[PDB]
RNA sequence: CCCGCAGAAGAAGCACCGGCUAACUCCGUGCCAGCAGCCGCGGUAAUACGGAGGGUGCAAGCGUUAAUCGGAAUUACUGGGCGUAAAGCGCACGCAGGCGGUUUGUUAAGUCAGAUGUGAAAUCCCCGGGCUCAACCUGGGAACUGCAUCUGAUACUGGCAA
RNA sequence: GGCCGCAAGGUUAAAACUCAAAUGAAUUGACGGGGGCCCGCACAAGCGGUGGAGCAUGUGGUUUAAUUCGAUGCAACGCGA
RNA sequence: CGCGGGGUGGAGCAGCCUGGUAGCUCGUCGGGCUCAUAACCCGAAGAUCGUCGGUUCAAAUCCGGCCCCCGCAACCA
């Protein structure tokens, strides 16, 4: 299931930072981001069009750890929910609830957030939920429960959750260490540099 | 073209036949090797391509290719056999399963093992 | 068709002599193989000292050498070390009291011989030959060259068939005996073969001849 | 500003007395994205002169479209030498869903969500040309009412 | 289902990398061995045959074969054609059949509108709810493009009359 | 198979199998015992030759221990030499 | 030396992001314009995109090196 494979190795295949280590050290000092991962890095080939969808498409599908049949449902949902695609797509990639602490700064990676997720440090609504891709709700309260508030990882991510740019559509609180789901994020608080009309085009063939 | 001659006379589907008529909608079927030998291909190419003329289950006499490198099979050796052409081959339309009921799979394969019948070396 | 060479079919007419001095039959070949040591020697010297013209030139007793090239910084080196050096190693060879003159190429890019050499230099490097062959084309058009023809021919990229490739800007009257064309030759040794580069360069036309 | 994508590059010979002489075609079509879209189509005998004389001739040769809020107003239909061509109006989110030089031809345009479909021969040519005419016969609901001389509020 | 114990401890494979099609180099072999869905590849520098390294795509699955629809506007009703690419009977007359210049009246068959009955439940779709999420289960709606009967409209088509 | 025909045959009309093309129009060459125009000791008009004789020289062939190697329609054969 | 930014006709400025297209103003010349200058109009000339390279079908643009320029950089008794 989960990608177990090295992450800056996907980090540089795509050229962009993936954000998929906690970002203590910069990318271009743990790895040369330029060059591409093999024997045929330092190479650059022309990519074609669906080159450069289905780059966007993994790119998206690694930053968030999703693997192919879990990201065509999401793909399905969104396109029979009413309004922008895409915008649904990003937008429940986001509920997905790893991303949801992860956000919350409760991991210093994704990866870390769906390790407490796995390992049972996360209750929403009083409720320990076990799912990484629970889709969580408005107005959910998402909390760490008692057992885990010990961990001394929780803290160091919650330093490096501050030193990153707060999202405004959560409202977190360190002390509790609890955080408000308050609304779906809209496009504009998402990334600009992803893409939509490419996934969307990749899966409407 | 006008509807009242569509009304009066239909468009009558053309009915594709299947290229595999032996296999008689089947993935796979039995056959025992009535001879093996070798055949040389088409034009363009040369080789000696290993063939078996093979007695299927269902009367019908096919002639089947055996792909990789090397084989054990003989006469009075029952086969698998499934669908697919070698195309510079006239009249072979079917492969052998190698890894199958009485046929070894290829020796000393490292890729397309699956494809082969070659089991996972240690 | 088979062509002329451009500067022996314009010796006296334009273009000067490289070996200018007088002998009877008596001493004529002995300085011929004495002039062909002095340039095998030079150019073997100054391989990376970008040499374009030795001009060989006897008094009756003395030999006096005149090496046109494009950086004389490097040649000349610290004061007067490499160029004694050269002087005493050309004195022996020729047995003479030698003496060496160095002229300075303002525009190495409209030399023809450089030009070429730069080209085979680049070739041995394993640059792509169309791109080594347009940047010259290019250079020499930008400097001011009238017109320039570059050509390259064997092998190219490794190929197994062998393949000539030429490149012209401006205009190259060969058939024009009062034009200047400077022409030159080098050859690339890389590792499929050799590779012969040709360089015309056509600087202008000199009406009043002046031999 | 103007934004350009080479669609197809094509090799073809003369047969000349002494052998065959081959020589590259370009197809090309730039656009500015706000409406304006034009494709040019170059020859040389190397690829790189031939792309920038099709992109000169690009450049040169534009025409203005209508578009309403980044897509068709209507659907349209449009014909060439073999090339079909029809492209439908669809909803804001869906994408240019479209085939090869038609995507090109739409992307550089500026069509954010169209349906469209390439019927008959698929000619990279014929359909950038077909493609091309049938946006140009595509008016506006403004340019209907003004030649029906009515109101926009009258035409709906 | 919850709580406790121990220790990263017990848990990754398959296909592909010449173009279509995302992913390249070296070695072995020499129209042989072999590959192949199509185009093709191999005769001594094989990114296409085998091995290796690297990479790409899926992942407790991954490939191959069989089968249906799609792409196929390639049976074209939506939605094709017939001078030369396949396609105008050798030519005419003519029954059944198809189609019908113009005006008024009438009928209400076709047509249209409304209403009633029915079109089982499940399935599909929309808004919700319950399994920690999902699959799954479930409440309500919508839909079931239909058929029948009744009441109206009379522009067009049909019938009848001039 | 049916129908028609004295017969020749006509009409209606498939399948297995096989190939990945078959075709239409037009484009650039080359060719034509197609057409027009033009030129060159190309022919025609002339002079002198070669092919016959002897010898010189080169090649092929044969011979030889070796008869060194290369050039071998025009455009090799008093050629590298 | 540390970090950052910059180098585009003679000057002052776009073009860099998205790889294909060298633009604007002043200045120079000529002509018209003005009796003439000036102003105004029309033409003409002027960078190889600091340089050395790398990548690519193609580089002012992408990458690196060097050269410089500027800002920041903790040291003067
Ligand atoms: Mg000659
Ligand atoms: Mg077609
Ligand atoms: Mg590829
Ligand atoms: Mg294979
Ligand atoms: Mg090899
Ligand atoms: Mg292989
Ligand atoms: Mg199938
Ligand atoms: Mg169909
Ligand atoms: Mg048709
Ligand atoms: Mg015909
Ligand atoms: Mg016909
Ligand atoms: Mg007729
Ligand atoms: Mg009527
Ligand atoms: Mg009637
Ligand atoms: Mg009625
Ligand atoms: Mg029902
Ligand atoms: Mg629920
Ligand atoms: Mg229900
Ligand atoms: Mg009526
Ligand atoms: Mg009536
Ligand atoms: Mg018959
Ligand atoms: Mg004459
Ligand atoms: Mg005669
Ligand atoms: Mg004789
Ligand atoms: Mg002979
Ligand atoms: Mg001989
Ligand atoms: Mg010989
Ligand atoms: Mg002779």
């Amino acid at each position: 299931a989960r990608y177990l494979g090295p992450k800056l190795k996907l980090s540089r295949r795509e050229g962009t930072d993936l954000f998929l280590k906690s970002g203590v050290r910069a990318i271009d000092t743990k790895c040369k981001i330029e060059q591409a991962p093999g024997q045929h890095g330092a190479r650059k080939p022309r990519l074609s069009d669906y080159g450069v969808q289905l780059r966007e498409k993994q790119k998206v599908r690694r930053i968030y750890g999703v693997l192919e049949r879990q990201f065509r449902n999401y793909y399905k949902e969104a396109a029979r929910l009413k309004g922008n695609t895409g915008e649904n797509l990003l937008a429940l990639l986001e509920g997905r609830l790893d991303n949801v602490v992860y956000r919350m700064g409760f991991g210093a990676t994704r990866a870390e957030a769906r390790q407490l997720v796995s390992h049972k440090a996360i209750m929403v609504n009083g409720r320990v939920v076990n799912i990484a891709s629970y889709q969580v709700s408005p107005n959910d309260v998402v909390s760490i429960r008692e057992k885990a508030k010990k961990q001394s990882r929780v803290k160091a991510a919650l330093e490096l959750a501050e030193q990153r740019e707060k999202p405004t559509w959560l409202e977190v609180d360190a002390g509790k260490m609890e955080g408000t789901f308050k609304r779906k994020p809209e496009r504009s608080d998402l990334s600009a540099d992803i893409n939509e009309h490419l996934i969307v085009e990749l899966y409407s063939k | 073209a006008t509807v009242n001659q569509l009304v009066r006379k239909p468009r009558a589907r053309k009915v594709a036949k299947s290229n595999v008529p032996a296999l008689e909608a089947c993935p796979q079927k039995r056959g025992v090797c009535t001879r093996v030998y070798t055949t040389t291909p088409k034009k363009p190419n040369s080789a000696l391509r290993k063939v078996c003329r093979v007695r299927l289950t269902n009367g019908f006499e096919v002639t089947s290719y055996i792909g990789g490198e090397g084989h054990n099979l003989q006469e009075h050796s029952v086969i698998l056999i499934r669908g697919g052409r070698v195309k510079d081959l006239p009249g072979v339309r079917y492969h052998t399963v190698r890894g199958a009921l009485d046929c070894s799979g290829v020796k000393d394969r490292k890729q397309a093992r699956s494809k082969y019948g070659v089991k996972r070396p240690k | 068709g088979q062509k002329v060479h451009p500067n022996g079919i314009r010796l006296g007419i334009v273009k000067p002599w490289n070996s200018t001095w007088f002998a009877n039959t008596k001493e004529f070949a002995d300085n011929l193989d004495s002039d062909f040591k002095v340039r095998q020697y030079l150019t073997k010297e100054l391989a990376k000292a970008s040499v374009s013209r030795i001009v060989i030139e006897r008094p009756a007793k003395s030999i006096r050498v005149t090496i046109h090239t494009a950086r004389p910084g490097i040649v000349i080196g610290k004061k007067g070390e490499d160029v004694e050096k050269l002087r005493k190693v050309v004195a022996d060879i020729a047995g003479v009291p030698a003496q060496i003159n160095i002229a300075e190429v303002r525009k190495p890019e409209l030399d023809a011989k450089l030009v070429a050499d730069s080209i085979t230099s680049q070739l041995e490097r394993r640059v792509m030959f169309r791109r080594a062959m347009k940047r010259a084309v290019q250079n020499a058009m930008r400097l001011g060259a009238k017109g320039i023809k570059v050509e390259v021919s064997g092998r190219l990229g490794g190929a197994e068939i062998a393949r000539t490739e030429w490149y012209r800007e401006g205009r190259v009257p060969l058939h024009t005996l009062r034009a200047d064309i400077d022409y030159n030759t080098s050859e690339a040794h890389t590792t499929y073969g050799v590779i012969g580069v040709k360089v015309w360069i056509f600087k202008g036309e000199i009406l009043g001849g002046m031999a | 500003e103007l934004q350009e994508k080479l669609i197809a590059v094509n090799r073809v010979s003369k047969t000349v007395k002494g052998g065959r002489i081959f020589s590259f075609t370009a197809l090309t079509v730039v656009g500015d994205g706000n409406g304006r879209v034009g494709f040019g189509y170059g020859k040389a005998r190397e690829v790189p002169a031939a792309i920038q004389k099709a992109m000169e001739k690009a450049r040169r040769n534009m025409i203005n479209v209508a578009l309403n809020n980044g897509t068709l107003q209507h659907p349209v239909k449009g014909v060439h030498t073999g090339s079909r061509v029809f492209m439908q109006p669809a909803s804001e989110g869906t994408g240019i869903i479209a085939g090869g030089a038609m995507r090109a031809v739409l992307e550089v345009a500026g069509v954010h969500n169209v349906l469209a479909k390439a019927y008959g021969s698929t000619n990279p040519i014929n359909v950038v040309r077909a493609t091309i005419d049938g946006l140009e016969n595509m008016n506006s609901p403004e340019m209907v009412a003004a030649k029906r001389g009515k109101s926009v509020e009258e035409i709906l």
